[PDB]
RNA sequence: AUGUGAUUUUAAUAGCUUCU
RNA sequence: AGAAGCUAUUAAAAUCACC
């Protein structure tokens, strides 16, 4: 055989091409082809007016060059860039008049939620150049595709839908990352649709800047980072990844709909690229959090984690010292790191799975409500960052509220979201039905540190012996304001604390 | 539908050169680092006895040269991107190209690096006698 | 007046080899 | 002249994905 679908001439002219103005030997007509070496017949002249729609279908980016990065990546280098995933699915239209045989791209769709229709435009090989221009097309046949019937009567030329892909990518990935990982399901028509807006080249650096160069400008032959790309039309080096080569057998809607019941309305581009990114977040993160892959520091990563550690250190000691629990359980704590070491409770580590150490004899147990509703009755069970469907009636829960969108909280599978902060936590959907045995937590600060000797602050929330009197000391006012800052920055970050029913803030007062 | 043009040996060089901001530099870098030249060029069965010229309407091949079809040596014509020539017209497409036979296993890499002497129409340095 | 492919089959058409 | 096996050229069908 030894043929490829690439650059396949899709005209319906019966004749071939002249010896010149023919790209390869296989495209010359039979009148000239003799023993693999074409002959110049002076009688037959060459065509001077003709148009042939070249088919840009079947690109194979398996090149290995020294300076040039590879497009396709291995799934140990795509999990390290998870802030830069943008799903991609393209719906096509077939060329019907004066050209047959190629699927021109009609509708581009991203995980951002933006459908960009384009006019059908193909590479027409004129006598003097390759005239990138509009070809005639028909939308696909059948009642499966009927919402592409109006789209061919609208759209934009490919010099405005090349700048509304670099005005959308640049506004999505401005703060997440400095590259783009195009998660594609097909690995075919998408590459065909990336001839139009992608130019790979040597590894470059932004003009008058320092970030990686990810946007090309054809008018002024320069490069840009994601912040300075206003008016720049060609996407510089992307990375892509094919989800069907991860061992999937079947349609897309018969492999997404086994994990997620929130997305739908398939064979629309934004709902093929959302299922394509949903399934690819599932196949990498929903199994278990991977503690080996660190992540860069986008912003507020140091303060949020230390504030969470501060409030988790605070609330547990308060509930333990207030209610005098004999034993305290723990669930989902991967290592054994005692949050409050100066305590009397016995820290039974009912971990999910043993993680890289047995020095502290961490127990192995998975939690589900209908399974373990009557297993733990003694004490209180610290479900810090646990993912169980429903929590028991005695617990101190901190669950990430997955309806808040930020540069940390990437969207994820089954309405739950991917909270990528120095690690990747795939928290499931935040439903109210999980908290039917719990209540919210009031805001308060409690410390046993003796008072040492500025604006006077009067708040009944703070629990110290100085604020119980008339004068509030300066050895507790800065403590209360720092704790309030940590608490409000955490709640703004998206966590949500929950506590058992019998939590009484007045039980803490009689301890003094 | 359609009449196939390429072979799977050239696809890995065509794809990588289809996406490039500069088509000439990328082929040279492919050639340096473990790269097989572009096969399937169009070759002319000339009488192979003729006066030498770089680009002609009829194949004029000297005994130390091979005349190829000028559409399979221009890399820009060959990847279907826009020529960098002013007026956006390929110079080589339509006319019969000539490549010295010592380097005519890879025509496209000859027409990217070399140039044509303006006063005598020969390949400069390859038989151009302009001392 | 036939959308891209890939993998199977099933027919024919070319060779290459063996046997009758 | 046929059979058997192998590799290829074309055509039809089946299954699968993309549309
Ligand atoms: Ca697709
Ligand atoms: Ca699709
Ligand atoms: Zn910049
Ligand atoms: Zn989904
Ligand atoms: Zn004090
Ligand atoms: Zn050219
Ligand atoms: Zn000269």
């Amino acid at each position: 055989e030894n043929v490829t679908g690439l650059f396949k001439d899709c005209s319906k002219v019966i004749t071939g091409l002249h010896p010149t103005q023919a790209p390869t030997h296989l495209s010359v007509d039979t009148k000239f082809k003799t023993e693999g070496l074409c002959v110049d017949i002076p009688g037959i002249p060459k065509d001077m007016t003709y148009r042939r729609l070249i088919s840009m279908m079947g690109f194979k980016m398996n090149y290995q060059v020294n300076g040039y990065p590879n497009m396709f990546i291995t799934r140990e280098e795509a999990i390290r860039h998870v802030r830069a995933w943008i799903g991609f699915d393209v719906e096509g239209c077939h060329a019907t008049r004066e050209a047959v045989g190629t699927n021109l791209p009609l509708q581009l769709g991203f995980s951002t939620g933006v459908n960009l229709v384009a006019v059908p435009t193909g590479y027409v090989d004129t006598p003097n150049n390759t005239d990138f221009s509009r070809v005639s097309a028909k939308p696909p046949p059948g009642d499966q595709f009927k919402h592409l019937i109006p789209l061919m009567y609208k759209g934009l030329p490919w010099n405005v839908v090349r700048i509304k892909i670099v005005q959308m990518l640049s506004d999505t990935l401005k703060n997440l990352s400095d590259r783009v990982v195009f998660v594609l399901w097909a690995h075919g028509f998408e590459l065909t649709s990336m001839k139009y807006f992608v130019k790979i080249g040597p590894e470059r650096t932004c003009c008058l800047c320092d970030r990686r160069a990810t946007c090309f400008s054809t008018a002024s032959d320069t490069y840009a980072c994601w912040h300075h790309s206003i008016g720049f039309d060609y996407v510089y080096n992307p990375f892509m990844i094919d989800v069907q080569q991860w061992g999937f057998t079947g349609n897309l809607q018969s492999n997404h709909d086994l994990y997620c019941q929130v997305h739908g309305n398939a064979h629309v581009a934004s709902c093929d690229a959302i299922m394509t990114r949903c399934l690819a977040v599932h196949e990498c993160f929903v199994k278990r959090v991977d503690w080996t892959i660190e992540y860069p520091i986008i912003g507020d990563e140091l303060k949020i984690n230390a504030a969470c550690r501060k409030v988790q250190h605070m609330v547990v000691k308060a509930a333990l010292l207030a209610d005098k629990f004999p034993v305290l359980h723990d669930i989902g704590n991967p290592k054994a790191i005692k949050c409050v070491p100066q305590a009397d409770v016995e820290w039974k580590f009912y971990d999910a799975q043993p993680c890289s150490d047995k020095a502290y004899k961490i127990e192995e147990l998975f939690y589900s409500y209908a399974t373990h509703s009557d297993k733990f009755t003694d004490g209180v069970c610290l479900f810090w960052n646990c993912n169980v469907d429903r929590y028991p009636a005695n617990s101190i829960v901190c669950r990430f509220d997955t309806r808040v969108l930020s540069n940390l909280n990437l969207p994820g599978c089954d309405g739950g979201s991917l909270y990528v902060n120095k690690h990747a936590f795939h928290t499931p959907a935040f439903d109210k039905s999980a908290f039917v045995n719990l209540k919210q937590l009031p805001f308060f600060y409690y410390s046993d540190s003796p008072c040492e000797s500025y604006v006077p602050l009067k708040s009944a929330t703070c629990i110290t012996r100085c604020n119980l009197g008339g004068a509030v000391c300066r050895h507790h006012a800065n403590e209360y304001r720092l704790y309030l800052d940590a608490y409000n920055m955490m709640i703004s970050a998206g966590f949500s604390l929950w506590v058992y029913k019998q939590f009484d803030t007045y039980n803490l007062w009689n301890t003094f | 539908a359609g009449n196939a043009t390429e072979v799977p040996a050239n696809s890995t060089v065509l794809s990588f050169c289809a996406f490039a901001v500069d088509a000439a530099k990328a082929y040279k870098d492919y050639l340096a680092s473990g790269g097989q030249p572009i096969t399937n060029c169009v070759k002319m069965l000339c009488t192979h006895t003729g006066t030498g010229q770089a680009i002609t309407v009829t194949p004029e091949a000297n005994m130390d040269q091979e005349s190829f079809g000028g559409a399979s040596c221009c890399l820009y014509c060959r990847c279907h991107i826009d020529h960098p020539n002013p007026k956006g017209f390929c110079d080589l497409k339509g006319k019969y190209v000539q490549i010295p036979t010592t380097c005519a296993n890879d025509p496209v890499g000859f027409t990217l690096k070399n140039t044509v002497c303006t006063v005598c129409g020969m390949w400069k340095g390859y038989g151009c006698s302009c001392d």
